[PDB]
């Protein structure tokens, strides 16, 4: 399979299609069928079949990406028509969220690892088969388990070198946080099978979704996914885990970008004065984000002043900014509707193409 | 003329020792049969370059602010200053058993009053209150509404559960019944994990990324209604920065544009809501005293009403109390941060 | 004569449809908008081997206990049983919106009423409550109090605080001010780990292993004081096992006479507060119902009051609700079980 | 050298707890490690700078006569010789050390800094073996080793691990993940290629509340509350099938408390009848694998009120797999003449003192 190639086309980070029901099982051992059908995918709720904070509004859904049958991003030929084509996508990255019909909860989170471990492999062999082989616009970053790093790495070392395949995929919450020793025999196996790692949007981890405390309402339980970003970008960081693996590229997809600019600024100025307990860090903070952090646009940051956003990103770092269009959510954003009026042209140039093109590898 | 008020410095606890004389005989007799466990906490470890100035007045242990004398030499050394906001960060709040934690709580304000308060008319301080059980907590405002020494309740950053969940409103209703503001300040009672992804394994790790949980905190207040339910309430985030609030503000405003309906008893924008409710404390300043960033702060957060200014005395940060001013080429500004938006909160003159 | 209550049998929930008649149109209309997500709980996962014995009448969809129809039918087909008291575990508990939990806890009691106590006369239930909002708890109780034929007050097992926290307090107070008893039910709000070490992987591993929150909540229950500043309350554990209430008995009191000061409210042994106060349900019997061994564990609790028959309809358990027998040799101590002693619960005479 | 340990009319206590003078450490630690805890303290899972979230009531929960006449209990050798060795005649005692400096219960293993952690427990083990264990091999040691990072603890099995001096590795009751995760198995392991079977001892931390269902407020809560990790821990170790991937690990519950066990396999059990087909991979029924894999010590002894019920239910849980302990020198410490009640009988009271022990340390 040709390696991917962005000329006058667009990139987007962030598409989640759904496996249709039944889709699956020609990739799973007998054992995770009847599992599933007797138990379900338990995960950290005490849940059967939804997640601990439900989607709000029609699923969160847009009303008009509701294929014949199923669920939304469930057709392959809708999302292409719709998706690819419309926008002329010529990346066009594939974050599966959920194996759909039973559960809408990652895959990599389900409290039986081992079922966990099958799902992620269902969903990888899936796909590969069913959309990026077919439409290789998609290329896939495969969703692996990061509680289980045996596993993950397996996973990485079955799959990783396909031509089909641009990244792996974790979650944003975690039971430690991502710089921690844990997880690093999984980016050492990102990094031999030269792939970058994206950390989605999720629920569960086995904490609550704040340092302190369970949200109540909608609005708390939505902005706040930004708060695990902003963790574990700092434990990556300051971790030296970018010491270790200087080659490690890593994107948050959907945590917002304007917020990790501040986040990065407090954490030099912190720093300075208390660099002291960490004597091995080899760099100041913020000197990994060019090489080492990205983030997906979706959804878009929206202040008061739209010239904000322009200085904010460039804040952040203007390269490492990916656009996506998370189609199909309700929040869905268009290339070319999502920047405000006044936005640099060359800055946006380069969130559509560039800058994905490297994080991706296409050159 | 509203006074220059500095409002987040630090008393310090020598010991738990120094409560015997406010605890009654139970607590007083337990407390040494226990051998004096010290509740010190760790939000700034005591031999950490962020503790205290190189330069700070300090005691026969080397320990700075300790006492009064110490710390009033200190701050008010050079005539700047008209009063000081004293903050106890002494860990009443991680001891689990509740009356303990209320008899502890209480004795230390009375620590804040007779050894603090009566040695010095430009000190004021907060209320330490037992925020594992909300009515106790209530109940310590109550207590001290009628010492107008005491200008606001101190909360932690970090709590058991949010402060906007119904079982805290006491603490709410007991501060607008008493004109009090809120203030949250730097620290938590660490009943789970400090961030949704798991416990900080440094320091510098967790004291940056508290941040998060201020934002958890604002959402919970105003999601829930406390500003609706208590419409007077002023909150004062106390050493959590602010340069993270404009990005979290614009979020919260987008999604509560579709979320309205599940929370319609919120008719005012997040972003108009948190200008005129929740103001913060300059110290530390997280790089806007960098040339123009005060200015750019000020411009995203749509407000030059909520920056008040702070020392964070005995504490080091990178720049000082007054690099504020690097960071702005406004003089009305200045006027702002260093006296007429602190009089929103403490209506104090000189 | 005091009649064989089954203390213990389930109605569950079809879908989330079912509460639209109970609900207020802007809860109505929000249901379907959302798509209804079920809070349909795992606890006894519909297609695992506990949900119901192949003999439990089933529904369109092969679920049990749907309707009140099935359930009697089943319950009552063989004239032993005389009342059966009817728990719905649909996890409105797991709701995190305060309000749509006290909505649908509402339309879920409002339910159990007309579609179960209304349909057939030998039935009573547990009073379901918001457990997030502690005095909507307090106030469901009270709503409910007029309706006798509501005869206790659900809380699940796992809880987001303890329930001997003075946060909880109201509800304690609630069920006392109605003559209720609570009972304590396997299941969880899951704000945490359901164990102090982490997540339990399997279902399994989290259904035998939730015992060891029932001692957490029975030791704060009473240590917290619950029992001297509500003195009628009665809990009722069900299906939560029963033969690890003696060895934590022991630890409990022998831990009680080293720690006098700290509660110098709990003036009696736990041992006698846990035999005059904790009642447990016989389903499932967890090996007592084996020869001689219900002898044994009515020895180790030291009273034959404590345990109440119960079937836990429709759950599939090793053994059956009648074996029970198998494991003494008394018929006294059986009619304790089957009738005596939830007596002291409910009152009802056949 | 020093000979294989030996148990003949003496006694096996299997929980001793010697601490550290003040300083006694530094000749085993780095310099940086030192200036760490100097400014840092050892920071671990409370926002408390010395103390942990429960710190001990009265006397420090230590024997009223057990000081020294400076320094701490347990810190000092010839005290433990005459009141602890000599005056019960124990020939194996076990080691385990629970702090750095002078405190009842602050384990090296859960400070959140894991480097310092495995440096703290590197010189405890140094500093025991010479300091201890040599001088007197009457003890043996324990070695506290870093389980929630395994990389670290099975680097220190692998150091230290065959000495003669040594006879367990150390763990705690209260972990991030239950001990049946695959998380610990590669310390399960390296501890099998040592031929050392493992202790977990009572502890506070862990990273979740003392709990599955919230932090305890009264000290009876707390030190009754002990209890529910050891539940937790035996039936992950059981259900995970840990002992069908190590069939010859020997783990011990330490502190735990015993007879309870026996109802609550009781209930595993008659729970594994019907809900068996969760866990197909189980190789034995869960019981069964108690008498090969789960040993537990006695101190706090439990108090039944018919004492006839205590021989019962240890019988229930093993009569095989119970293990005398001690505790010196904390304030429920245990008298071997007189923790037994009168009609305990004198086959299960002598192997608890000696073949019990002998044989999960293999003397
Ligand atoms: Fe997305
Ligand atoms: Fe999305
Ligand atoms: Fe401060
Ligand atoms: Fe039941
Ligand atoms: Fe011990
Ligand atoms: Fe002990
Ligand atoms: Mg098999």
């Amino acid at each position: 399979l040709p390696a991917p190639s962005v000329t006058t086309g667009i990139v987007d980070a962030d598409i989640h299609p759904v496996p249709q029901d039944g889709a699956l099982e020609p990739y799973l051992d007998d054992r995770w069928k009847k599992h599933i059908r007797e138990y379900g995918v338990r995960t950290t709720t005490g849940l059967q079949f939804i997640s601990e904070y439900p989607q709000m509004y029609g699923g969160a859904m847009r009303a008009d990406a509701w294929p014949e049958s199923g669920y939304p991003g469930s057709d392959r030929e809708l999302l292409r028509t719709q998706l690819l084509d419309k926008h002329n996508i010529q990346l066009g990255v594939l974050q599966c969220l959920a194996p759909g019909g039973q559960t809408l909860n990652p895959a990599g989170q389900a409290l039986n690892q081992e079922l966990a471990a099958a799902l992620c492999r269902a969903t990888n062999d899936w796909q590969l088969e069913h959309l990026v082989y077919p439409d290789p616009r998609m290329r896939a970053a495969i969703p692996v388990t990061f509680e289980t790093p045996d596993y993950a790495v397996a996973e990485i070392e079955r799959v990783g070198a396909d031509p089909g395949v641009v990244a792996v995929l974790g979650t944003s919450k975690t039971l430690e946080p991502l710089g921690s020793r844990k997880y690093w025999p999984i980016y050492e196996a990102s990094v031999a099978q030269n792939l970058p790692i994206q950390f989605h949007l999720s629920q569960g981890g086995g904490h609550a979704n704040t340092g302190t405390g369970w949200t109540s309402y909608h609005t708390e339980y939505h902005t706040g996914h930004v708060q695990s970003f902003q963790s574990q970008l700092l434990s990556l960081v300051l971790s030296g885990t970018f010491d270790r693996f200087p080659t490690l590229k890593v994107m948050f997809v959907e945590g917002n970008v304007a917020h990790f600019a501040p986040l990065i600024q407090r954490m030099d100025y912190t720093w300075e004065t208390l660099r002291g307990e960490l004597p091995d860090l080899q760099r100041k903070p913020s000197e990994y984000i060019r090489d080492h952090i990205w983030a997906s646009t979706q959804p878009i940051d929206e202040p008061e002043k739209p010239e904000h956003l322009a200085e904010l990103l460039e804040e952040f770092c203007g390269d490492n900014v990916v656009f996506a269009t998370d189609y199909p959510h309700f929040d869905f954003d268009d290339p070319e509707t999502a920047f405000p009026r006044s936005f640099p042209v060359d800055l946006r140039d380069k969130i559509l193409r560039g800058n994905g093109m490297r994080f991706f590898g296409v050159t | 003329v509203p006074a220059v008020v500095d409002c987040d410095v630090h008393a310090v606890l020598p010991s738990p020792h120094s409560l015997i004389p406010y605890l009654d005989e139970y607590w007083a007799d337990q407390l040494v049969a226990q051998l004096a466990p010290t509740y010190e906490p760790n939000y700034h470890p005591r031999g950490s370059a962020i503790a205290q100035h190189s330069d700070a007045s300090v005691d026969e242990n080397g320990r700075a602010a300790t006492t009064a004398e110490n710390l009033v030499k200190d701050v008010f050394a050079d005539g700047f200053t008209d009063f000081a906001v004293v903050n106890c960060l002494y860990g009443v709040q991680q001891i689990h058993q509740p009356r303990r934690e209320m008899a502890h709580a209480r004795a230390l304000n009375h620590w804040i009053a007779n050894e603090w308060l009566d040695k010095d008319d430009r000190l004021r301080a907060s209320i330490v209150v037992p925020q594992g059980s909300p009515r106790a907590a209530a109940e310590e405002i109550d207590f001290w509404s009628g010492d107008k020494r005491f200008v606001q309740v101190l909360l932690l950053g970090q709590s058991e559960l949010l402060y906007g969940r119904e079982i805290n409103w006491p603490i709410w209703e007991a501060a607008e019944a008493a004109g009090l503001p809120v203030t949250l300040h730097i620290g938590g009672v660490f009943r789970q994990a400090p961030t949704s992804v798991g416990w900080p394994a440094s320091h510098l790790e967790w004291y940056v990324g508290q941040q998060s949980n201020i934002e958890a905190q604002l959402n919970s207040i105003i999601s829930e209604g406390i500003l609706q339910k208590f419409p007077k309430t002023k909150i004062l985030l106390s050493e959590l920065g602010f340069n993270w609030l404009p990005p979290f503000m614009w979020k919260f405003d987008k999604l509560w544009k579709s979320y309205r309906p599940d929370i319609p008893w919120v008719q005012e924008s997040p972003l108009e809501l948190i200008r005129e409710h929740v103001r913060v404390t300059t110290s530390p300043s997280d790089g806007a005293e960098e040339a123009g960033r005060l200015d750019s702060i000020v411009d995203r957060l749509g407000s030059d009403r909520m920056l008040v200014y702070s020392s964070d005395y005995p504490h080091k940060h990178h720049s000082g109390p007054r690099d504020i001013e690097n960071g702005t080429h406004s003089p009305e500004l200045l006027d702002r941060i260093y006296r007429r938006n602190a009089f929103d909160l403490y209506n104090l003159v000189v």
